[PDB]
């Protein structure tokens, strides 16, 4: 009677609590899955990520200049390797794209008035190669001065 | 057996704590996997544009093309400033780094 | 019923659609196999039509009769021809002389057909004037091509040096090897292949004679790199054995 | 001459010895003392005075002999043999050294004429019609020009082969450094016109030959 | 008896022997028949002195020419004897003496030898100015050869400037440079040929 | 809703006809004179 | 000067006969006239002789005791008379005129007219001998004095152009026909200049190939060059600088 | 005996002419001829007779020594007797005129002629001998001529052997 009921009861909650946990088993086997996923694409991405910056690093060592972005949406270069006394001394100057989405050199090292002479060309010709084989030109002038 | 199916009550609505612990375990990892989930994106996004394209400016710049599986130690390449295409076949062990740079610069064409 | 019949005029459509796309690529291979014509047209009016020669150097504008306002269901083969034009767009200063001789006789050949301005009235007889005009276009052409050629090619056959002047063209051959320098000034024309070139000869040194030149040049035949054929045959005549002591 | 012109000796005498006895006759007068001399001395004087008054053969009675001799012409011829022999010795003796000295004259002037012959012989006119002065100059001007430019062609050659052994060097490395990963994962990707414009327009080498105008602007 | 004409004694007495022998005779006879003469006329006028002279003139003539006649007899043998004398002994010229005039015919020359001279002098006439002429003539070859060779010289020197111009300018031998020059436009050739196929390769594919 | 979609897909599968109709005249025309000027 | 000939001392008188005693018998015969006969001449000379005789033997003997002189004297002139007769009587009988008729004493003479013949011939042969003497003289000195006067018109500057034969005897025949010629050579010098320049034009030509197919081959490079360079920048962006720098 | 001198010959025959002729004219001949007169005075016709002789043989003696006076006798007889006793070497009988004058001439005349024949033979010799000269001058000449030929003949066929390497250039650059 009454106690027919009382362990009918307890056989529901009993076969309710199996089938809770063996669907938590089942998002646990879901989850581990997930994160052998997102470990083998960081894994992937980040052999991918060495490879590029071995190449980069090569250009950058073999040719002295440095690329590299910063705040205010500049990408600054750095020409190493110019002033024989010290190859370390960094001829830097920065170039952004305005708001015209036009290139435009911001500054140099030291204060140089040859900025825009160089901007123009490139804006126009939109040789960067020439650019900045120029601007080394140029800050090797600098130097001897 | 009122006392049995009771005992055996207690039993199993503590199996239903312990389960539920087990569920509130799996959510935190589920939090942890959507953390890992979102570094994910964020470093990859942020890992490819910018390598790629800071080799592919640097290559622009430079014109060069370097043989990567070569020895260390020994600049190998092709360079494509001048009008011909000509091999860097250098050697970084007996030359210096401002002599290294400053001729391949000087292959590079300044004109405009 | 209603989105059936939509459904079928839809799939009608499509296949008008696929049929005619088709029919275009048809259309578009069979005029990509006859756009090999000498004369390339750039411009066709209802009242004007442009034609550019060899390399877009020379300009054939052909100006029609205004068409009769009412009546434009008459027959195109009909339309009347009011001024033909013939101009030059070579650059005269930095051509080179090959060119200038290839522009001069193809324009001596206009004047020569100065009757093309009252020849050609309708459109019937504007294909046939075109052919005609063509033809010699083509053989001008080809004379500057074999120009040039043997002015890249000319000391292989001994030919060292040529000097273009008016029609007449110099040809200066010499080789110490048979100690014969000579000057063969040959009068070109319009009509050039087929008319027989009128040569004269000067010996600037040896014994060579004007009869072992007109030998010559009776030999080549009156056809396409007639000039070509006479000094490969001159150096065959006159050098090529005699080069041989080595 | 009035004397009688005889030609007979003995007849003159023989007619006298005839006459003798008409004078001898006169001696019959005479007296016998004086008969015979006186008679015989005028016999002797009529002998002289008939002789002395006689000539023969053009000379006198007692220089012609007997003789029938042409003593006139026998004089005159001995007389010219004398004279001719005379002659012709002085003719002997003195022609040859007029003689001599004739041939020597002759001798010295065919000397002298022999040393003065002069032969003139003028050599040949070589001809210099051709003069290759300027022929000369031109050729060492040519000979400069090629020189110079078979030297620039020897300098240049070379580097020209060179440069060409790099570019096929690069082109040979071309293909496996495009196959590195790295490289590879760096470079990874109105009026009524019918125009009537077919396809396939394009800047083709002819256009070297065929510069158009710039429009003539 | 033949008559000697005796003209080499007439030529080198300047007169013939017979004509002073006959003069010796007229002269002697004169001088005979005027002494003979004289005594005549002596004995005449001796008789005429004499009273009653019974010689009469005739009688003594008739003597005197017995007389006469008796010299002239005896003369004229005596007379043709010392004639011959003469002839034999005092103007006779020994036929081995040769006068000093006729000294330079002592030797004869037959008249072939004077005319095969008169031949050999005529012949080295013509020869003296043959030689002239032909030294006249190698004189002008000798003028002609000094143009020619002049000209030879003028041709070599400048066969040698033109060499040294071909030096100075940086080609001092154009058949090795021809020869380099075809051995690079062949290796040259094979560089293009190589690089004309890669780069028709890298084209199609 | 299925009906109005259909219209408007039929209506611009008319218009593409109706271009390429005009678009076809075009080169018709063009390899006709073509022909006529070659011959 | 003075040189005695035979004829020199013909014309000298000379006496080969004696004087006679009497005197005028000379005359005589210059006291009868030529105009009779010889003969008559003869007879007159005769009788002028008788007379003569007479009148000398007249006074000779007058001093002989007795002399009859009257007689004499008529006996003279009947004699004298008669002898007239006498005389005139032999020239009639032509006897008296013997005396101009000459005799043939040959057998005295044959010697002589041989001596005569020999000197007849012996001067002929004198007058020839003189005759060739006289034409050897003119002769010579008519030479010598041509030459003269030839060389004297001579010695003017008479320059004679010498004829190849004049060679032909010449020591060095050989030497001068041998000869070589000396403007052909001068023609070969041109011939030299001209394939000189023939072959200064070979190079020139042989030098404008090379310049033209090395200049060639650099277009060739340069095209090809340029053509890799666009195969390895195809695969790159247009401007790395822009998406680089848009970048977040 | 010794040469006696051609005068004294002539007066001693002279002298012995007259001794013959005065002893041909006796005395006793005298007398028998002149006996008419001789009868008479005897004596006057010897003395005439001696007058006679003596007179004779003076008018001999001096016609001898006017004739040799005149005549110049001695001195040509003197000058034979020198050349007859220079020249009496000689035995054959002497040179006498041959009678035709070219042949007698002939002698006279040979030797000058030989003179100027050596002459002439001398001048023509020392002629030859400079031609000798002359023509070995002009055959070295005519070697030196063809030496310099044949070197401006080498000269040019050194400058024409660049054709083989020419025609190699042209056959490495061969047209298309």
């Amino acid at each position: 009677d009454n106690l027919l009921k009382l362990i009918a009861e307890v056989k529901g909650k009993k076969q309710e609590l199996e089938v809770l946990t063996a669907n938590i088993q089942d998002l646990k086997e879901e989850y581990s899955r997930k994160k052998e996923t997102i470990s083998t694409a960081n894994k992937a991405n980040a052999e991918r990520l060495k490879r590029l910056q071995k190449s980069a690093d090569l250009y950058k060592d073999r040719l002295g200049l440095e690329i590299r972005k910063i705040y205010g949406e500049k990408l600054q270069f750095i020409f190493t390797n110019i002033d024989p006394k010290n190859p370390e001394s960094p001829f830097m100057f920065s170039l952004h794209l305005n708001e015209a989405r036009d290139y435009e050199v911001s500054d140099s090292a030291p204060h140089l008035e040859g900025l825009a002479e160089f901007q123009e060309n490139v804006r126009k010709t939109n040789n960067f190669s020439a650019f900045l084989a120029n601007v080394r030109k140029a800050f090797t002038a600098t130097v001897y001065n | 057996g009122l006392q049995e199916a009771g005992e055996e009550d207690t039993r199993l609505k503590a199996s239903l704590l312990q389960l539920t612990r087990e569920l509130e375990e799996l959510k935190e990892i589920e939090a942890d996997l959507e953390r890992q989930e979102k570094e994910v994106d964020e470093d990859t996004t942020v890992t490819i544009p910018s390598a790629v394209y800071v080799a592919q400016l640097y290559h622009q710049v430079s014109k060069i093309e370097w043989d990567y599986e070569c020895e260390p130690g020994m600049v190998k390449g092709i360079h494509h400033g001048p009008s011909v295409a000509q091999p860097i076949h250098l050697d970084s062990t007996q030359l210096s780094r401002k002599f290294i740079s400053d001729y391949l610069w000087s292959l590079v064409d300044t004109e405009w | 019923r209603n989105l059936l019949e939509l459904e079928v005029q839809k799939e009608q459509t499509l296949a008008q659609i696929d049929f005619m796309q088709k029919q275009r690529n048809r259309t578009e291979e069979l005029l990509d196999q006859l756009s090999l014509s000498e004369w390339d047209v750039v411009e066709w009016s209802d009242d004007q039509a442009v034609f550019t020669f060899v390399y877009d150097t020379i300009q054939l504008t052909i100006t029609f009769e205004e068409s009769v306002v009412g009546f434009p269901f008459l027959d195109k083969r009909y339309r009347k021809i009011v001024d033909v034009n013939f101009q030059s767009l070579l650059d005269e200063d930095q051509a080179p002389p090959s060119s200038l001789l290839v522009h001069k006789l193809i324009f001596q050949y206009v004047e020569e057909k100065e009757s093309w301005k009252k020849t050609c009235t309708t459109q019937h007889q504007l294909p046939k004037m075109l052919e005609e005009f063509s033809l010699v276009v083509h053989h001008c052409r080809l004379l500057g091509e074999e120009i040039e050629y043997l002015k890249r090619w000319g000391p292989n056959y001994n030919l060292m040096n040529i000097d273009i002047n008016n029609n007449e063209l110099r040809l200066l051959f010499s080789s110490s090897a048979a100690f014969a320098k000579f000057e063969i000034t040959l009068f070109l024309s319009a009509y050039y292949p087929s008319v027989p070139l009128p040569s004269t000869i000067q010996n600037h040194v040896g014994n060579t004679s004007q009869d072992d030149i007109a030998t010559i040049l009776s030999k080549v035949p009156l056809e396409n790199n007639y000039l070509k054929n006479v000094v490969k045959q001159i150096y065959q005549d006159l050098f090529q054995d005699c080069h041989f002591y080595h | 001459d009035f004397r009688v012109r005889c030609t007979s000796k003995r007849a003159v005498t023989e007619m006298l010895q005839l006459c003798g006895r008409f004078v001898q006759k006169l001696g019959d007068a005479l007296p016998e003392e004086i008969r015979e001399p006186a008679l015989r001395d005028a016999q002797w004087t009529f002998e002289s005075a008939v002789q002395e008054n006689i000539s023969i053969n053009g000379q006198a009675w007692q220089e012609a002999s007997d003789n029938c001799f042409m003593d006139s012409d026998i004089k005159v011829l001995e007389d010219q043999f004398d004279e001719i022999i005379v002659d012709i010795a002085t003719k002997r003796k003195q022609y040859p050294r007029k003689i001599l000295e004739c041939v020597i004259k002759t001798i010295k002037a065919k000397q002298e004429i022999l040393k003065q012959y002069h032969p003139v012989v003028h050599p040949l006119d070589l001809k210099y019609d051709p003069d290759p002065a300027p022929h000369m100059e031109n050729l060492k001007c040519r000979g400069e020009t090629v020189a110079k430019e078979i030297s620039e062609a020897m300098k240049s050659l070379p580097a020209l082969i060179e440069q060409g052994e790099g570019f096929s060097q690069v082109l040979r490395m071309q293909p496996v450094i495009h196959l590195q990963r790295i490289h590879q994962e760096v470079f990874s990707s109105k009026t009524s016109d019918m125009v009537l414009k077919r396809k396939q327009t394009k800047d083709c080498p002819q256009r070297k030959w065929y510069p158009l105008r710039p429009k003539k602007i | 008896m033949s008559v000697d004409p005796m003209t080499y004694e007439a030529q080198f007495f300047g007169f013939t022997p017979q004509t002073c022998m006959l003069r010796i005779y007229i002269a002697f006879q004169d001088y005979l028949f005027e002494v003979m003469q004289a005594v005549e006329q002596v004995i005449l006028k001796k008789l005429d002195g004499i009273p009653d002279c019974d010689i009469s003139p005739v009688q003594i003539r008739k003597c005197t020419e017995k007389f006469l006649c008796f010299m002239k007899g005896h003369f004229d043998n005596l007379f043709s004897k010392m004639e011959q004398l003469f002839l034999q002994l005092i103007l006779r010229i020994p036929s081995n003496i040769l006068l000093p005039e006729d000294k330079c015919k002592e030797t004869p020359y037959s008249e072939e030898d004077f005319q095969h001279l008169q031949k050999e002098i005529e012949q080295l006439q013509e020869k003296y100015k043959t030689e002239l002429c032909t030294k006249q003539a190698l004189l002008a070859e000798l003028e002609e050869q000094k143009i020619v060779q002049a000209k030879l010289k003028q041709t070599l020197t400048f066969f040698d400037e033109l060499h040294n111009v071909g030096r100075d300018h940086g080609t001092s031998d154009f058949r090795e440079s021809l020869v380099s020059l075809v051995q690079n436009s062949r290796k040259l050739q094979n560089i293009r040929d190589n690089v004309e196929k890669e780069s028709k390769r890298l084209k199609i594919s | 809703q299925e009906l109005d979609r259909v219209f408007q897909k039929l209506g611009n599968l008319k218009q593409q006809a109706e271009q390429e109709r005009d678009k076809l005249q075009r080169y018709q025309t063009f390899l006709q004179l073509l022909y006529t000027l070659q011959g | 000067r003075q040189s005695w000939r035979r004829a020199s001392m013909k014309e000298t008188n000379r006496r080969k006969s004696l004087h006679p005693i009497h005197q005028g018998i000379t005359e005589l015969s210059r006291s009868i006239s030529v105009d009779l006969a010889e003969s008559k001449r003869l007879g007159c000379l005769l009788l002028s002789s008788f007379q003569f005789s007479i009148q000398k033997l007249e006074p000779f003997l007058r001093d002989t005791k007795g002399f009859s002189l009257e007689s004499f004297r008529a006996k003279a002139s009947s004699l004298s008379e008669e002898l007239k007769h006498f005389a005139d009587g032999l020239e009639t009988d032509g006897t008296l005129q013997k005396c101009f008729e000459d005799s043939n004493g040959k057998a005295s003479d044959f010697s002589l007219e041989a001596s005569v013949a020999e000197m007849k011939e012996y001067i002929t042969k004198f007058s020839l001998e003189r005759q060739t003497w006289d034409q050897l003289l003119l002769h010579y000195q008519q030479e010598a004095k041509e030459i003269l006067s030839r060389g004297s018109t001579e010695a003017k500057i008479t320059e004679v152009k010498v004829e190849p034969m004049t060679y032909l005897g010449s020591s060095q025949n050989e030497v001068l026909n041998t000869k070589p010629d000396y403007q052909k050579i001068l023609q070969n010098q041109s011939k030299v200049f001209d394939c000189m320049e023939l072959v200064m034009d070979e190079l020139q030509g042989s030098v404008k190939q090379l310049q033209a197919f090395m200049d060639e081959s650099t277009q060739c490079f340069q095209k090809v060059s340029v053509q890799l360079g666009k195969r390895s920048m195809q695969q790159l962006d247009p401007s790395p600088a822009r998406k680089l720098l848009k970048l977040q | 005996g010794t040469t006696i001198s051609r005068v004294k010959l002539l007066d001693t025959m002279v002298d012995t002419f007259l001794q013959k002729l005065v002893a041909a004219g006796s005395y006793q001949r005298f007398t028998d001829c002149y006996k008419c007169f001789y009868q008479l005075q005897p004596a006057m016709t010897q003395q005439i007779y001696d007058k006679f002789i003596a007179q004779l043989q003076t008018s001999i003696r001096e016609e001898i020594s006017d004739i040799k006076e005149e005549g110049n006798l001695e001195a040509v007889l003197n000058a034979l007797d020198k050349i007859v006793e220079e020249g009496k070497v000689r035995k054959e009988p002497a040179w006498r005129p041959s009678g035709i004058p070219e042949k007698d001439l002939h002698s006279v005349m040979a030797p000058y002629f030989l003179q100027q024949r050596d002459t002439l033979r001398r001048h023509v010799q020392k002629q030859e001998a400079e031609n000798q000269q002359l023509a070995d001058a002009v055959l070295a000449g005519r070697r030196q001529v063809e030496e310099l030929q044949l070197q401006v003949q080498a000269q040019q066929q050194a400058w024409q052997a660049l054709h083989r390497e020419q025609r190699e250039l042209v056959a490495v650059l061969r047209e298309p």
